[PDB]
C-alpha cells in the first residue's frame, strides 16, 4: 500500500504540500474504483456518457480527499496540535462541505460534515492508538 | 529460427487465444480456438507427451470442439458478423496483440519480467532435465496407470460420466 | 484449532481417554435441559399436524424425549471430554514452559501505591 | 421426475460434497465440485419454467467460472511446490486466486448476483438445497486451509456480504429473494471468524443451517413465495405463522434464542483476537437483516392481513405432506442457547 | 482431509500421488525426488508453522 | 364416522406405534446400561478402584 | 424355465445383436476369474525387467541371493522358456 | 522462469477476460471457458511431464474429462435458452431481474 | 399405500390401468339444456363416473359428512340473491362465480384423481374451461366490470395451466327462446327474472369461443335435446372417435405421476384459488375472516385433523 | 438461617470465580504463544507423514 503509505510517511500539518497531493491521490483512486463500478452494474448509454460518470464520480472524490488534507494539514501545525483529532474533524466536515457542493444539497451537506468529520476523527483516533481493523490471528 | 519452436508455437498459442477470447462469431471463434489447440499439442509434444497431446487433437479438437461448432452451425442468427464487423472485436483483437508485444519485448530485453509472476525471460530449452528413461515412455507409463493405480479415480469419473448422461437427458427431456 | 493434536483417530465420537472422565449424571441439569426440548419437539409437531396438543399420540413424545436424551449424554461426554482435553494438555505446556509463565512476586496492598482520584 | 432418477441426482450431490470433506487431494477436490455442479443443474430445473432455465444458466456459468479459477490456484502452488496435498498454500498469488475462487463458490462478495436470481428462479424445495448444502463444500475447503488465508483477503469479503446482504434486503419482495439476501449475510459471518478460529465457523454453519430448513420448508407447508402470499396463511393455518415468528426472531438473532449462539461466540472470538472494531461494525449493521425479518413478522403473524373467501374451501382440507424433521429443527433453532458450551465438540 | 475417512478406514484414495516420492510404476523417479524427501523427512511430527 | 373416507391416521397403525415404543424402552434400557458400564469404567481406571 | 427359454429364444428370433453382445459380455467377464493362466499372465508380467537389477551388499547369511549371475542360486524363469 | 509458461499464464488471463466481458453471444462465452481448461491442460502437462512426476500425469487426462462435462452441461442449457428466447444472446436472458 | 414416490418405485404405474374407455368427457351447454340430463345417460350408458355440477356447496359435500355448511361459512355467496338482483352492492356477482370456479377446480381435481386410480373414464358437465362463458355474459351485461374479469382469467391461468384438455366435449346447444319456453315451467323464483340477453349471452360466448377454443385441442361434437333423447346415437359417436387431437393419448407415465402428485395435494390445487390480488368484492376482511374462521374451528371435526376429533367419537386419541 | 451461610457460602463462590477468571486469563496466554512458536500439543497444522516416501531403488542411481 504505498500510495497509503504517503499520508502517513508525511508528518501531520508538515508538508502541506505533500499531505495535500497524497490526500486527494487516494480520492482519485477511490473515486476511480467506484466509477468503474457504477459504469459496470449502472451501464450508461454511450462511452461519452461513462466518462461522464467518471467525472462527476472521480471530481468529487478527489475534491474531498483535497479538501480534507489541505485542512487536516493547514489546521495542525497553525493550532500546533500534531495529535489532537480536531485535526482531523474539520477535515471530515471540510469532504462533507465539499460534498455538500458538489450535489448541490445543504442537507446531504450537513449529514456529510457529520459523518465524514465523526469518522475522520475516529481514522485519527486509531492512528494515535494501536487500534487495528484487520487485525492478524494472534489467538 | 528452431531453438524457440517452444517459444514459436507458445506465441502462436497466446495470439490464437486472443482470436476466441475476442468473441467472433461463434464459428470464426471455434476456428480460432481450433488453430490454438493444434499449436497447444506441439508445445506438450515438444516436450514428451506424445499421448496427452494427442488427446488434445483427438478427443478435444477433433472431439468437444466439433459438436462445439456444430451447434453454433444450426442455432446462431442469419447474420453472421466477419471477423471485422464490430469495431470491438478487432479493438478486442489489436488488444491481445499490444499485451503479447510488451511482455515478449520486455522478455527478450531485460529477461526481468516480474508481472504477477516473477518469471526471468529465458530460451524454451533451459529447463529441459538430464537422463535416460530406459524401454519405458514416462507418460505412457504414468497414464497407464489409471487401472493399477488409479482406483479412486475411476470410480468417481466413471459414475460422474454415467451421472453425465444421465443429467443431459433429463435437462433436454423438456419435461 | 485440537483439530490435529497428537492422536487424531478420526470419526471417532468417543475416544478411549473419556472413558477415564466421570459420566455425566443421568440428574445433569444439562441432561434434563435435552429432555425438556425433546417434550417441546412433541408439541410442536402434534401443533404442526392438527392434532390435540399434549393429550395427541404420547408415544411419539416417548420417542422424542429418549432420542434427545440419548444423543444428549453421549454429547455430554465428549462435551466434557474435550474440555478436559483442553485444559490437560495446558497444565503440561505451563511446566515445559515455566520461563514463559513468570510467576509474580508477592506484594501486599500495603506496599501497591493504587492512585486515590477524588470523586465530586 | 421419475422418483427414483431425482433420488439419485439429489444424492449424487450430497456425494459430491462428500468426497470434498474427505479428499486430501487437491485434483480430488475439485472431482467433487464437479459433481456437485453436475447434479445440481437438474434439480433447478425440475419444473421446466422459463425463470428455472435462467436460473440454471446464471448459475452454472458462475459455478463453472468460480471452478476454473480454482483449479489454476491449484496448478500455480503445484508450480511452485509441487504438492498435490491440501495443506496451507506455498505461495501468494495461488492464495489469493483461490480465496476469490472458492468465494464464487460460496458468494458472499460481489460475487453474489447470481445468489437471488437463481433462488427466485428455482422451486422452493430445491432452493433448501441449494442455500444450505451447497455451502458446505466451499466452506470445508475454507476451513482447511484457513492457516494459509490471507487476513485483509477475507475479512473485506466478509463485509461485503453483510453490508449488501444487509442492504438489499430491506427492498426485496420475493420471500426467497430475502431468504437469500439473509444467507448472504449469514456467509458473511462465519467467514469473518474463519482466519482466527475455524471452530465458530463451523458452530455458525450448524446453526445457519438448522434455522434455514426450519425458514424453508414452513414457507413450503405455506406453499406460498411472496409476502402478502406468506401474510394470508395468518388465517387458514395461524400456528405455522407463530412458529414463522419465532424463527423469524431467532434468525434475527435476538437473545435467549438460537440466532444468538453464533454472534456471541464469534463476537467474543475476534475480541480476544484484538479486533475489536470489526465486530461492532457487524453486530451493528446485523440490525438491517432484523429490518425485513420484522417486516415480514409484521404482515405474517402479529398483524393479520386481509383474506379471500375462495380460501374458507382450504380450511375443508387437511394437508398432506409430512414435512419430515420440522419439529426437530424448529426446536433445534430457537431454545438451543443454554447448550452453548457443546461447541467444545466440534473442536 | 476435513473428514480424515481416509485414516480410520485403513484405506487408500488419494495419498498415492499425492507427493512425487511415493511409490511409481517401475520404480521411476520423479526428478527431485531426492530433494523432497529430505524436505517431507524434515516436517513429518513437527507441525505446520513449526516447520515452515 | 363424519367423514366419508376413512381417514389416514384415524386407524391406530398399530406396527409404526408399537415400533416406537420398542424404540423407546430400548434407547432407554441402553442409556441405563451405558451409564453403568461408563461409571464402573471410571470407577476402576481413575483408582478409586 | 419354459418361459425364460421362450424369452431367450424370441430374444433371439427378433434381437440376435444384442444377444449376441450380451453373451459375449456375459462370458468375458468371468472366465478371467477362474482361467488358470491369469496367474502366469501376472508372473511374466513381474518377469521383464525394466528396471536393473542393482547389486546388493554382500554382508553373508543370504545363500537365495547369487553370488554370479549365472550361478543356480537366485529365481529363474525355465516355467517361462517352455510356456 | 521459462517464457513459454508465462505465455501458457497470459493465455488463461486473455481467456479470462473473454470469459468476463462478454460481447453478445453465449457460445462465444463457452468457447472462452474451454480455452480456460484448454490452456490449464498445456499448463499441467508442461509442469508434470517436466519434473517427471509419474502418478501426476493422471491429472491431464481427467481434467479435460471433467472440463468438457461442463460442455455437456453448458451447451445443453444455450439450447433451451435458443428454444424459448430464440438468439441465445446474453441480453435476452434477463427474466429474472428481481 | 398412497401414491407416495416409493409406491411408484415399487410398483403402481397409471399406463397400465388406462384403457379406452378412460376419456373426461365433459357435456355443456346452455341453462337448463338437460347437460346434467345428457352426461347421466352417457355416464351409465358407457359405465362411467358422472359428477354433478359444482356447485356452492359441493366441496362441503366433499369433505365433512357430505353436509352443505352454511353459506356464509362455505363460500359467502348465494346463487339465488344473484338471480334476484346481481347488481347487488355487497358482491354476489363475482364472488358466486369465483367460488363456482373453484367448486369447478375441485370438481375437476377429483374426476382426475379417480381417473389416474381407477382407470375408469369420468363425465362431469361444464369443466373449468367452460365457466368463462358465464363471466362474459356477466360481464357483457353490466352484472360486473372489468377487475372481476382480470382476476377470473388471470386465476385460470395460474390454475387451469396444469390441466389438459378433456378428450371430448359434448355441447347440447338448445336455442335461447327454447330455453326460454322452458323456464317459465321450472319455476324457481330467483330464476325466472333472467335477462334473455344474459342467456342469449350464454349461448354466444358458448358459439365461437368454447367450441373454437376446444376444438384445436380436443373433439367437440355437438347436439340439441332432440339428441339428448337421442343418447344411443350420441354414445357411439364417442366409440368412433379415436380420442385424437388431444394431448392425453401422448403422455408417459411420468408425467402420470407428476398429475398424481398435484391432485392427491388438495391444498396443492387450491393454493392458486386464494390469489392474494384484492378485489374488493370478495376480499374477506380481517376481523370477519377471523370471526368466520373462529366458527370454522368451533365446528365439529373441522378442529383437528380427520381421525383426530374425540369430539366426534375417535377412540384411541392418546396413542394415534 | 445463619449469616455463617451466607459468609462462607459467598467466599466459596468467590474462590471459584477467582480460579475460573484466572484460568481465562491464563489461557489467553496459552493460546497465543502455542500459534506463534507451534511447539504444543494443540494448533499443530497437518504435515505430510514420512510414511509415504518410497526408499526403494529407483531407475536412476543418483536418485
Ligand atoms: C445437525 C442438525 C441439522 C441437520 C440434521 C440432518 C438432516 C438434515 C435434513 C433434514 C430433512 C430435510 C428435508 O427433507 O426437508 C424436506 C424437503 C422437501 O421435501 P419434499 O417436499 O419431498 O420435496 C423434495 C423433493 O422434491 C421430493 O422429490 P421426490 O418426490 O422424487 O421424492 C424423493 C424422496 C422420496 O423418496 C423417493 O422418491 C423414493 C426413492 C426410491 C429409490 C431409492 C431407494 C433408496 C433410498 C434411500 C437410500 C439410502 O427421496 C429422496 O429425496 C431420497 C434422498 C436420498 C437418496 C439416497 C440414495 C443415494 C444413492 O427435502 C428436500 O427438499 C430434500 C433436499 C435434500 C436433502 C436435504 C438437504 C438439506 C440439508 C443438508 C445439510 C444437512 C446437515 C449437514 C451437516
Ligand atoms: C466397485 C468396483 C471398484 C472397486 C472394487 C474393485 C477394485 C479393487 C481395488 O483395486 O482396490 C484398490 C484398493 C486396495 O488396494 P489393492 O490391495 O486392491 O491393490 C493395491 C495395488 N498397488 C499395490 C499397486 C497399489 O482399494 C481402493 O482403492 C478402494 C476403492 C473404492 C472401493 C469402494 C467403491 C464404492
Ligand atoms: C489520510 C488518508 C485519506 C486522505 C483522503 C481522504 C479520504 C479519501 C477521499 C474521500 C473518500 C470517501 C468519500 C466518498 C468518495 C466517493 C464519492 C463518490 O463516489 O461520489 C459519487 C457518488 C455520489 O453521488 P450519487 O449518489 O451518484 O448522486 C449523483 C448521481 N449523478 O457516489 C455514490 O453514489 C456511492 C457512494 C460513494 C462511493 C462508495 C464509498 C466510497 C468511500 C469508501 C471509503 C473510502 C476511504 C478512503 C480512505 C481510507 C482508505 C485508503
Ligand atoms: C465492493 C463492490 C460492491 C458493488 C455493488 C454494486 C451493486 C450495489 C451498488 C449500486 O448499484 O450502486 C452503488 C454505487 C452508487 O450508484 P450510483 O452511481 O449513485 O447510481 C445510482 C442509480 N442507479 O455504484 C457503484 O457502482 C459503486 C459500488 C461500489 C462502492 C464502493
Ligand atoms: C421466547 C419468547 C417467546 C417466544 C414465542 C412467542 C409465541 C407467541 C408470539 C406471538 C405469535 C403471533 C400472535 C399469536 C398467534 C397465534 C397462533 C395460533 O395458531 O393461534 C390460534 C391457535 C388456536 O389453538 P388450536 O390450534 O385450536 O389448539 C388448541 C389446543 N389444542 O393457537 C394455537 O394453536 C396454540 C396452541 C398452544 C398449545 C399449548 C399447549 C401447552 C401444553 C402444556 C403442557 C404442560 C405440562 C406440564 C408438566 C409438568 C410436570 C413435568
Ligand atoms: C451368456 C449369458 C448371457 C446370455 C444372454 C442374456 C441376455 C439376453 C438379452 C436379450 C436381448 C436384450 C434384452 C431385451 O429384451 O431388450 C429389449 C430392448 C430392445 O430395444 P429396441 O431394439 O429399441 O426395441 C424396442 C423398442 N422399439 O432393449 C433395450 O431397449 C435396451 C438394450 C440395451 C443393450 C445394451 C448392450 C450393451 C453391450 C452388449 C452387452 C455387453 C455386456 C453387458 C453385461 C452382461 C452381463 C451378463
Ligand atoms: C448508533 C451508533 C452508536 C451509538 C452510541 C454507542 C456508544 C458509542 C461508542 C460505541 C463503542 C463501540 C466499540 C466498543 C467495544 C469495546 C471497546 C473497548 O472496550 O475499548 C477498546 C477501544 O478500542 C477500539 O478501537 C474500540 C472501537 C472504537 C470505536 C470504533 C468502532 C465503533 C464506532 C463505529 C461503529 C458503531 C457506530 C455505527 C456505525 C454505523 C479498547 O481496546 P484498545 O484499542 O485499547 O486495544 C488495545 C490496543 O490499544 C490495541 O487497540
Ligand atoms: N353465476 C353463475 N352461475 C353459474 C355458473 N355456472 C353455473 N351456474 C348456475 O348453475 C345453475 C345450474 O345450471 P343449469 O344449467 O340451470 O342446471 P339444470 O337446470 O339442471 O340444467 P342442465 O345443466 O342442462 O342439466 C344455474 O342456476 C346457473 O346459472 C357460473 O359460472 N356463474
Amino acid at each position: 500500500k504505498t500510495l497509503l503509505h504517503k499520508y502517513s510517511d508525511i508528518p501531520e500539518g508538515t508538508e502541506c504540500h505533500r499531505k495535500a497531493y497524497a490526500s486527494t491521490s487516494i480520492g482519485g483512486a477511490t473515486g476511480l474504483i467506484v466509477s468503474a463500478y457504477s459504469i459496470a452494474l449502472k451501464p450508461p448509454a454511450s462511452f461519452l456518457e461513462g466518462v461522464a460518470r467518471t467525472g462527476r464520480y472521480t471530481f468529487t472524490s478527489a475534491a474531498i480527499g483535497a479538501i480534507f488534507g489541505l485542512t487536516s494539514c493547514i489546521s495542525a501545525q497553525v493550532r500546533e496540535k500534531p495529535d489532537d483529532p480536531l485535526n482531523y474533524f474539520i477535515g471530515g466536515c471540510a469532504g462533507g462541505l465539499t460534498l455538500g457542493a458538489r450535489t448541490r444539497s445543504y442537507g446531504i451537506g450537513a449529514a456529510a460534515c457529520a459523518y465524514m468529520g465523526l469518522t475522520a476523527a475516529l481514522v485519527k483516533m486509531g492512528q494515535l492508538e494501536g487500534w487495528q481493523v484487520f487485525a492478524e490471528p494472534k489467538v | 529460427m528452431t531453438m524457440y519452436i517452444a517459444f514459436i508455437l507458445s506465441t502462436i498459442f497466446v495470439i490464437g487465444f486472443v482470436g476466441f477470447s475476442s468473441k467472433p462469431s461463434p464459428i470464426y471463434g471455434g476456428l480460432g480456438l481450433i488453430v490454438s489447440g493444434g499449436v497447444g499439442c506441439g508445445i506438450v509434444l515438444n516436450f514428451g507427451g506424445s499421448f496427452l497431446g494427442l488427446m488434445v487433437f483427438l478427443i478435444y479438437l477433433g472431439g468437444m470442439l466439433v459438436v462445439f461448432g456444430y451447434t453454433t452451425a444450426m442455432a446462431t442468427e442469419m447474420y453472421p458478423e466477419v471477423w471485422v464487423s464490430n469495431k470491438t472485436v478487432f479493438g478486442a483483437f489489436v488488444s491481445g496483440l499490444m499485451m503479447e508485444f510488451c511482455m515478449v519485448y520486455y522478455a527478450l530485453k531485460e529477461e526481468e519480467v516480474e508481472i504477477i509472476f516473477k518469471f526471468n525471460g529465458l530460451g524454451d530449452w533451459v529447463i529441459y532435465d538430464t537422463g535416460d528413461s530406459g524401454f519405458f515412455s514416462e507418460e505412457a507409463m504414468g497414464i497407464a496407470a489409471l487401472y493399477s493405480y488409479g482406483t479412486w479415480l475411476v470410480i468417481v469419473t466413471g459414475w460422474s460420466l454415467l451421472i453425465g448422461v444421465v443429467v443431459i437427458m433429463e435437462i433436454t427431456r423438456g419435461n | 484449532m485440537m483439530s490435529g493434536r497428537p492422536g487424531r483417530v478420526p470419526l471417532q465420537f468417543l475416544p478411549n481417554e473419556a472413558r477415564s472422565l466421570p459420566p455425566p449424571k443421568l440428574t445433569d441439569p444439562r441432561l434434563v435441559y435435552m429432555g425438556f426440548l425433546g417434550y417441546c419437539s412433541g408439541l410442536i409437531d402434534n401443533a404442526i399436524r392438527r392434532r390435540p396438543v399434549v393429550s395427541a399420540g404420547l408415544h411419539r413424545q416417548l420417542l422424542y424425549v429418549t432420542s434427545f436424551v440419548f444423543f444428549g449424554y453421549y454429547l455430554l461426554k465428549r462435551q466434557d471430554y474435550m474440555y478436559a482435553l483442553r485444559d490437560h494438555d495446558m497444565f503440561a505446556y505451563v511446566k515445559s514452559h515455566p520461563e514463559d509463565f513468570p510467576e509474580k512476586d508477592k506484594k501486599t496492598y500495603g506496599e501497591i501505591l493504587e492512585e486515590f482520584h477524588p470523586v465530586r | 421426475m421419475n422418483p427414483i432418477i431425482y433420488t439419485t441426482l439429489i444424492m449424487t450431490v450430497m456425494s459430491g460434497t462428500m468426497l470434498v470433506m474427505i479428499s486430501s487431494h487437491w485434483l480430488l477436490i475439485w472431482i467433487g465440485f464437479e459433481m456437485n455442479l453436475l447434479a445440481m443443474i437438474p434439480v433447478l430445473m425440475k419444473n421446466f419454467n422459463p425463470r428455472a432455465t435462467e436460473a440454471a444458466t446464471k448459475y452454472f456459468l458462475t459455478q463453472a467460472t468460480a471452478s476454473m479459477m480454482l483449479m489454476m490456484a491449484i496448478i500455480i502452488n503445484l508450480l511452485y511446490s509441487g504438492q498435490w496435498t491440501i495443506t496451507k498454500m506455498f505461495n501468494p498469488v495461488a492464495m489469493t486466486m483461490m480465496t476469490m475462487a472458492l468465494a464464487m463458490k460460496l458468494g458472499l462478495s460481489p460475487f453474489h448476483f447470481w445468489v437471488p436470481e437463481v433462488t427466485q428462479g428455482i422451486s422452493l424445495q430445491a432452493g433448501l438445497l441449494l442455500l444450505t448444502w451447497q455451502k458446505l463444500a466451499p466452506l470445508s475447503v475454507l476451513c482447511q486451509i484457513s492457516q494459509s488465508i490471507n487476513p485483509n483477503l477475507m475479512l473485506t469479503m466478509a463485509m461485503l456480504s453483510i453490508l449488501i446482504g444487509g442492504w438489499g434486503g430491506l427492498n426485496q419482495t420475493q420471500l426467497r429473494k430475502i431468504m437469500a439476501y439473509s444467507s448472504i449475510a449469514h456467509m458473511g459471518w462465519m467467514t469473518a471468524v474463519l482466519p482466527y478460529n475455524t471452530t465458530m465457523t463451523i458452530l455458525n454453519l450448524l446453526i445457519y443451517i438448522t434455522m434455514t430448513l426450519a425458514m424453508f420448508m414452513l414457507l413450503i407447508h405455506s406453499s406460498a413465495t411472496t409476502t402478502l402470499s406468506l401474510s394470508h396463511t395468518w388465517n387458514k393455518m395461524p400456528v405455522i405463522t407463530s412458529l414463522m415468528m419465532v424463527t423469524l426472531l431467532s434468525m434475527g438473532g435476538l437473545p435467549p434464542l438460537s440466532g444468538f449462539m453464533p454472534k456471541w461466540m464469534i463476537i467474543q472470538e475476534m475480541t480476544k483476537n484484538e479486533s475489536i472494531i470489526m465486530p461492532t461494525l457487524m453486530a451493528m449493521t446485523a440490525l438491517l437483516n432484523l429490518y425485513f425479518y420484522m417486516r415480514l413478522a409484521y404482515s405474517s403473524s402479529l398483524t393479520m392481513f386481509p383474506s379471500t373467501n375462495n380460501m374458507k374451501m382450504k380450511w375443508q382440507f387437511e394437508h398432506t405432506k409430512q414435512m419430515k424433521l420440522l419439529p426437530t429443527m424448529i426446536v433445534l433453532s430457537t431454545l438451543v442457547l443454554p447448550m452453548t458450551p457443546a461447541l467444545s465438540s466440534l473442536n | 482431509p476435513f473428514f480424515d475417512v481416509q485414516k480410520r478406514l485403513g484405506l487408500d484414495l488419494d495419498r498415492w500421488m499425492t507427493i512425487q516420492s511415493a511409490e511409481q510404476p517401475h520404480k521411476i523417479p520423479g526428478r527431485c525426488h531426492a530433494f523432497e524427501k529430505e524436505w517431507i523427512e524434515c516436517a513429518h511430527g513437527i507441525g505446520g508453522i513449526r516447520a515452515e | 364416522k363424519f367423514y366419508i373416507r376413512e381417514p389416514p391416521h384415524g386407524s391406530p397403525d398399530w406396527l409404526k406405534v408399537g415400533l416406537t415404543l420398542g424404540t423407546s424402552v430400548f434407547l432407554w434400557i441402553y442409556l441405563i446400561k451405558q451409564h453403568k458400564e461408563d461409571v464402573l469404567e471410571y470407577k476402576r481406571r481413575n483408582g478409586l478402584e | 424355465a419354459g418361459r425364460i427359454a421362450s424369452f431367450l429364444k424370441n430374444a433371439w428370433a427378433k434381437e440376435p445383436v444384442l444377444v449376441a453382445s450380451f453373451a459375449i459380455g456375459g462370458l468375458a467377464i468371468i472366465l478371467p476369474s477362474l482361467s488358470p493362466y491369469t496367474n502366469y499372465a501376472i508372473r511374466i508380467n513381474r518377469a521383464t525387467p525394466y528396471n536393473y537389477p542393482v547389486p546388493l551388499r554382500d554382508d553373508g547369511n543370504m545363500p537365495d541371493v547369487p553370488s554370479h549371475p549365472q550361478d543356480p542360486q537366485g529365481p529363474s524363469l525355465e516355467w517361462l522358456k517352455n510356456l | 522462469m521459462p517464457l513459454v509458461y508465462m505465455n501458457i499464464i497470459m493465455a488463461f488471463a486473455i481467456a479470462l477476460a473473454g470469459l468476463l466481458m462478454y460481447r453478445s453471444h453465449l457460445m462465444s462465452s463457452l468457447l472462452c471457458l474451454e480455452g480456460m481448461m484448454l490452456s490449464l491442460f498445456i499448463m499441467s502437462t508442461l509442469i508434470i511431464l517436466n519434473t517427471h512426476f509419474t502418478l501426476a500425469n493422471m491429472m491431464p487426462i481427467i481434467l479435460l474429462v471433467f472440463a468438457a462435462c461442463e460442455a455437456a452441461l453448458g451447451l445443453s442449457l444455450l439450447v433451451m435458452v435458443s428454444n424459448t428466447y430464440g438468439t441465445d444472446y446474453v441480453q435476452n436472458l434477463n427474466l429474472l431481474q428481481c | 399405500l398412497q401414491y407416495g414416490p416409493l409406491a411408484f418405485v415399487l410398483g403402481e404405474r397409471t399406463t397400465r390401468k388406462l384403457t379406452e374407455t378412460s376419456k373426461v368427457i365433459t357435456v355443456d351447454g346452455n341453462i337448463c339444456s338437460g347437460k346434467g340430463r345428457l352426461a347421466r345417460e352417457i355416464a351409465e350408458k358407457l359405465g362411467l363416473r358422472h359428477f354433478p355440477e359444482a356447485g356452492i356447496h359441493y366441496a362441503d359435500s366433499t369433505t365433512g359428512d357430505g353436509k352443505p355448511l352454511d353459506v356464509q361459512l362455505s363460500g359467502n355467496c348465494s346463487l339465488e340473491k344473484f338471480y334476484d338482483d346481481p347488481k347487488s352492492n355487497d358482491g354476489n356477482s363475482y364472488r358466486l362465480q369465483s367460488w363456482l370456479y373453484a367448486s369447478r377446480l375441485l370438481q375437476y381435481a377429483d374426476a382426475l384423481e379417480h381417473l389416474l386410480s381407477t382407470g375408469q373414464g369420468v363425465v362431469l358437465e361444464r369443466s373449468i374451461y367452460s365457466d368463462f362463458v358465464f363471466l362474459e355474459a356477466m360481464y357483457r351485461q353490466g352484472f360486473i366490470r372489468k377487475q372481476c374479469v382480470e382476476h377470473y382469467n388471470e386465476v385460470k391461468k395460474v390454475t387451469a395451466c396444469e390441466y389438459l384438455p378433456p378428450h371430448v366435449v359434448v355441447y347440447v346447444d338448445v336455442p335461447v327462446p327454447e330455453i326460454q319456453s322452458r323456464i317459465q315451467k321450472k319455476g324457481n323464483p330467483h330464476e325466472m327474472k333472467i335477462t334473455a340477453a344474459y342467456l342469449q349471452d350464454i349461448e354466444n360466448a358458448y358459439k365461437k369461443t368454447f367450441l373454437p377454443e376446444m376444438s384445436e385441442k380436443c373433439e367437440v361434437l355437438q347436439y340439441s335435446a332432440r339428441e339428448a333423447e337421442d343418447a344411443e346415437k350420441v354414445v357411439e359417436d364417442i366409440e368412433y372417435l379415436k380420442c385424437d387431437k388431444g394431448p392425453w393419448p401422448d403422455q408417459d407415465d411420468r408425467t402420470f405421476h407428476r398429475l398424481r402428485m398435484l391432485v392427491q395435494n388438495k391444498l396443492e390445487v387450491l393454493n392458486y384459488t386464494t390469489i392474494p390480488v384484492y378485489l374488493p368484492e370478495i376480499t374477506i376482511g380481517a376481523h370477519q375472516s377471523d370471526r368466520v374462521f373462529q366458527k370454522f374451528t368451533e365446528l365439529p371435526g373441522r378442529k383437528y385433523s380427520p381421525g383426530y376429533n374425540e369430539d366426534v367419537g375417535d377412540k384411541w386419541i392418546w396413542l394415534k | 438461617d445463619g449469616p455463617e451461610k451466607n459468609y462462607e457460602k459467598t467466599m466459596a463462590i468467590l474462590q471459584i470465580e477467582a480460579e475460573k477468571a484466572e484460568l481465562r486469563l491464563k489461557e489467553l496466554e496459552v493460546r497465543r504463544l502455542m500459534r506463534a512458536r507451534g511447539d504444543g500439543p494443540w494448533y499443530q497444522y497437518p504435515t505430510i507423514d514420512k510414511a509415504l516416501i518410497d526408499h526403494s531403488p529407483k531407475t536412476t542411481p543418483d536418485n
